[PDB]
């Protein structure tokens, strides 16, 4: 089928563009239900749990505005005190009562302060020549709770520290770290840091029995003794920052509720405008049209027409640059002009590869007709994956049913590559059985590819390049062809599909667009095609022309400008093609 | 760079 420009618009309509927006603040976790209702859980009973989401998500951000909206009751007074000279331990009084304790101390009524004061009890016993209560902390209420967010998890940071005073130690030199100001409320730690930082193993030590020791240098050492922890840890990191962890049958026992972001949400008004009112809230003055692009930029990060990406802080980070471009101002222009400079200022190599197919150095064709020859697309898996079109040849003669991948025999492709090829044999062998064994030998080059290339989306190129050298049929140049092939021969879907279309619109633009060229893809692709402007109104103008297809050999006839059956048609004469190579072959 | 198809 043949794809309107009315089937590829995805774009959203802009009404009022320089009109600015006006909306309220999304709750935080906007979009992301699952994460919420996860963390909501973990907040009522008091679980430990970890937010697991990719990278600029925003995670960070959101989880410290859910735990800013919290209450708790005011925290405890926390304090060091000596049991012995040479021992201390963790303390919990009712708020603001230490300081009574403390200057009760000063001089020379209190439950829970009993041990403490009973080793209290000689110095007029033996004139013998350090014992007053150390404050970690207090605060004046539960409401915000304690927010602790750590991102340096060392051993000190996260337990405090001893300073020697010259050496001799007390109580008193004894700092708090973050596990200490966290009492009573949430620590917040990177699942990455502490990996790093090696602090795994003593975080455990800390949650599963209490031991929280202060870092010290290797004179002598007060003991510590360990206390009951009272505190909500939150993890954070990406889905590969935790595999380190989940492999200790410690992490899922002690982390029992995962909070997933998605990495992309619902392409929805209610979306479109919870990011127009974020955007607000960051300080951006923002325009309908402004909005509206950010908008459909963040469908087309996520490569889907009825969804958004999720990484606010990415969206954020361009609005920022647009806003730059706009003078102060989020418009529709300083939006498109943002998302043009990114890629000029990574287009050194694309535009290096045009000047060498402009210069023959690299041979392509995108007019005429040739013989076992096609455009296949490729992406280049460097940021930001520009597609390119690569030529592949076939080549049929007679032999003993051998399909030779010259790059997968050299070594260039993957697995997944040979797979597609040994799918494609599948089809041809079973497809094609007339004369027992098929009577060919047939090798597919990638032909100036000098790099290893990995994937099954050139199944639909070598399968269809197989059939044009089997039956001599001559196939168009000026579509470029991209898909998955099954052992059935139906045309599956393939990633990276705007790249790839863009990449042979821009060679066809480079070498003059002949008002034909166009790219063969699979239907099952439809959902993904979110093209650039400039694609568009080519296709909108009969410049270009998108072709979808479900099968193998629909890709064949519109190659060869014909039907496989109406037999004048194709299948024929692939049938008379090896007839023609089985009779060379034994006669 | 190593090409994806």
């Amino acid at each position: 089928m043949r794809l309107s420009y009315e089937a590829l618009e995805w774009r959203t309509p802009i009404e009022n563009s320089t009109e600015p927006v006006s909306l309220p603040p999304p709750p935080p976790f906007f979009g992301q239900e699952r994460a919420r209702e996860a963390l909501e859980l973990a907040i009522r009973g008091g679980f430990h749990a970890y937010l697991v989401g990719p990278p600029s998500l925003g995670k960070h951000e959101a989880l410290l505005a859910y735990l800013s909206t919290q209450s708790v009751e005011t925290p405890p007074d926390l304090l060091y005190v000596p049991l012995s000279e040479r021992k201390v331990a963790v303390l919990t009084l009712p708020s603001g009562q230490e300081i009574h304790l403390a200057e009760a101390v000063e001089g020379l009524r209190f439950p829970q302060a009993r041990a403490y004061l009973e080793a209290l009890r000689r110095y007029a016993e033996t004139g013998e020549p350090q014992w007053r209560p150390n404050l970690l902390t207090s605060s004046s209420s539960g409401t915000p709770p304690p927010i602790v967010y750590e991102p340096y998890a060392t051993a000190p940071r996260l337990f405090g520290r001893l300073d020697y005073l010259v050496w001799s130690t007390n109580v008193s030199l004894i700092r708090p770290g973050a596990v200490h100001r966290a009492q009573g409320g949430y620590l917040i730690l990177d699942a990455l840091s502490l990996k790093r930082e090696g602090t795994w193993e003593a975080f455990k030590r800390a949650l599963r029995n209490g031991q929280v020791e202060p870092v010290t240098e290797p004179p002598a050492g007060l003991e510590v003794e360990p206390f009951p922890i009272q505190m909500q840890v939150i993890l954070v990191g990406t889905p590969e920052a935790f595999e380190g962890l989940e492999e200790d049958p410690a992490f899922s026992e002690l982390f029992r509720i995962r909070a997933e972001f998605s990495p992309t949400l619902p392409a929805s008004p209610e979306n479109c405008t919870a990011l127009g009112g974020w955007l607000l809230a960051q300080g951006f003055q923002l325009t309908q049209g402004g909005l509206t692009r950010l908008y459909d930029e963040a469908r087309r990060m996520a490569e889907q027409r009825d969804r958004m990406d999720a990484r606010l802080v990415e969206i954020r980070a361009l609005a920022e640059e647009a806003a730059v471009l706009g003078g102060g101002l989020l418009t529709a222009e300083s939006v498109e002009q943002a998302i043009a400079a990114r890629e000029h200022r990574s287009f050194l190599s694309e535009e290096e590869f045009l000047r060498a197919v402009q210069e023959g150095v690299i041979r392509l064709r995108t007019t005429g007709r040739a013989v076992g020859e096609v455009n296949s697309l490729v992406v280049v898996e460097a940021a930001p994956y520009w597609g390119r079109p690569a030529r592949l040849t076939a080549r049929a003669a007679p032999g003993r049913d051998h399909l030779i991948s010259i790059d997968r025999e050299a070594g260039l492709g993957g697995q997944i590559f040979h797979k597609a090829v040994l799918t494609l044999a599948g089809y041809l062998r079973s497809r094609y059985i007339e004369h027992g064994s098929l009577p060919v030998t047939i090798s597919l080059a990638f032909e100036q590819n000098y790099v290893s290339i990995e994937g099954a989306s050139a199944g639909l190129a070598e399968l269809v390049a197989a059939l044009s050298a089997i039956g001599n049929l001559p196939l168009r140049q000026d579509l470029a062809v991209t898909g998955a092939v099954d052992q059935t021969g139906k045309v599956l879907a393939v990633g990276a599909i705007n790249a790839k279309v863009e990449g042979f619109f821009r060679v066809c633009k480079a070498l003059g667009l002949s008002g034909t060229q166009g790219v063969i893809l699979p239907e099952a692709n439809l959902a993904n095609l979110t093209l650039r402007a400039e694609v568009l109104e080519a296709v909108r103008a009969g410049q270009f022309h998108i072709y979808a297809v479900e099968t193998a050999e629909q890709a064949l006839e519109i190659l060869a400008g014909a039907r496989m059956e109406g037999f004048r048609g194709l299948q024929e004469k692939i049938r008379a093609g090896l007839e023609a190579f089985a009779r060379l072959e034994e006669g | 760079a190593p090409e994806a198809v």
